[PDB]
């Protein structure tokens, strides 16, 4: 019984993080570069 | 004559801005267009 | 190093603002328009007021303190020399600037105005013809995030490069070095001053990596299932023979942060401590600078 | 008046690219490290 | 049999192609990437 439910829960633990690690590599690549259009368009205010 | 020399500076160096503008504002199109189907297929697992 | 020293005094005994210290290049000093030469003939008494967005009135002239090095500028912080040992420290070379600590007009919940100017002025003489005014606005001063993670691979080369040299110095050493040498060599290329400008990482980008690193050592483990500096500090006191409380941040974390110059497109540098109550300092008061506006 | 003004300006905006371009230098760096800890996740 | 051994075949199709699925984002997320500072450096060129 604990042999077949517990290995499963390795798989468990992996699979539901991994659904998490692309969720803020969503938020934190997009309020990093709207830094960079904020950026260019600051240049061009000085312009 | 020194300001439609440097006006014509000015109207030149805004279009590069905007092909560097519209350039770079595609990439938040794109991180929304390449990592939303690998979630969909990690939530398949 | 000594013009930072002498400006945070006049700061802690407050003359709300901030402080922002500023290493100038020798080229922006020479496209400004003054003569280099005639700074080299060591505190240097420099007139600095703040001027405010679209009001006019400004900052009456206070007297601030400089010091300029023909030299290695960025080099003299993070590898100074002691006179009697020249070869202690090996550096790359570099330009030379002064030293200024400029003013920055604060709010409460500290937020600075851009297109607001602060002030210098250099006087080389007498007369009104041998003085210039080099202009910095507050989008100059004031650049996002500090890079003291770049500052983690030197402090580890002067610690190599004390047990280079006393074991090259050999029998003739100081007792007090002959000690300390060892024990660094337990705990554990010149110092090239470009390269930290040149690195490509800050420290937000570097508190990123932590946690970046530490949510995937977790599932990786899934799948299978007397300080350092504290010795350094004796090394300067036998070799040397002082404190010397310019050699005493050298040793600590420097941030070291390259900016540009909107009057004349030449380089500045922007540089914060560890032991600062000026801006970047791990010591700071707050409120903060924060660029919201 | 105005070339005063107009030359200071372009001059101005030629250092704030220096400024962006060595912000914009991260954007090839801040792609691989955060896609590398998965694909070995993954492998 | 064909219970275990076809049933690991829904997770074989899955790894092998999530290999797969990260390697074009290292390769498109460069190839665009590239632009960016191509663009940048031509309007230092204007300048």
């Amino acid at each position: 019984q604990r042999t077949g439910r517990s290995a499963l829960a390795v798989l468990i633990r992996a699979c539901y993080r991994l659904q998490q690690q692309l969720q803020r590599t969503r938020r934190a690549l997009l309020h990093h570069s709207d830094a960079v259009l904020t950026s260019l368009h600051h240049v061009r205010m000085l312009l | 004559e020194q300001v439609v020399v440097l006006q014509a500076q000015r109207t030149a160096a805004a279009a590069a801005l905007e092909n560097a503008a519209m350039q770079a504002a595609e990439l938040p199109v794109d991180i929304e267009r390449r990592l939303r189907p690998i979630e969909r297929n990690v939530h398949e697992i | 190093m000594n013009a930072h020293l002498a400006n945070e005094v006049q700061y802690d005994l407050g003359h709300p603002s901030s402080l922002v210290h500023v290493i100038i290049s020798s080229e922006c000093l020479a496209a400004a328009g003054i003569p280099l030469a005639a700074l080299m003939r060591a505190n240097f008494q420099v007139e600095i007021q703040t001027r405010a967005h679209a009001t006019g009135d400004c900052t009456p002239w206070c007297t601030a303190f400089a010091a300029y090095v023909p030299a290695d500028a960025v080099g003299e912080l993070l590898a100074p020399v002691v006179p009697a040992h020249p070869g202690l420290l090996p550096r790359a070379s570099s330009a030379g600037g002064l030293f200024v600590s400029l003013p920055v007009v604060c709010d409460a919940q500290g937020v600075y105005d851009p297109y607001a100017v602060a002030a210098l002025r250099l006087a080389w003489g007498s007369g009104a013809s041998c003085a210039r005014v080099i202009l910095f606005s507050y989008d100059e001063l004031v650049p996002p995030n500090t890079r003291y993670a770049a500052d983690s691979t030197r402090i580890m080369r002067v610690c190599r490069h004390l047990c280079r040299y006393v074991a090259l110095l050999g029998a003739a050493a100081p007792p007090a070095a002959k000690e300390a040498a060892a024990h660094l060599s337990m705990g554990l290329p010149p110092i090239s001053p470009e390269e930290q400008l040149t690195a490509p990482g800050g420290d937000t980008t570097a508190a990123q990596d932590v946690s970046i690193a530490q949510e995937n050592e977790e599932i990786l483990a899934l799948v299978q299932r007397r300080s350092l500096v504290e010795w350094l500090d004796r090394g300067w006191e036998a070799l040397a023979g002082g404190d010397r409380p310019d050699w005493l941040w050298s040793r600590r974390s420097i941030s070291v942060v390259l900016r540009h110059h909107y009057g004349t497109k030449q380089r500045f540098v922007v540089v914060s401590y560890e032991n600062s109550v000026a801006w970047g300092g791990r010591r700071a008061r707050p409120p903060l600078l924060s660029s919201a506006l």
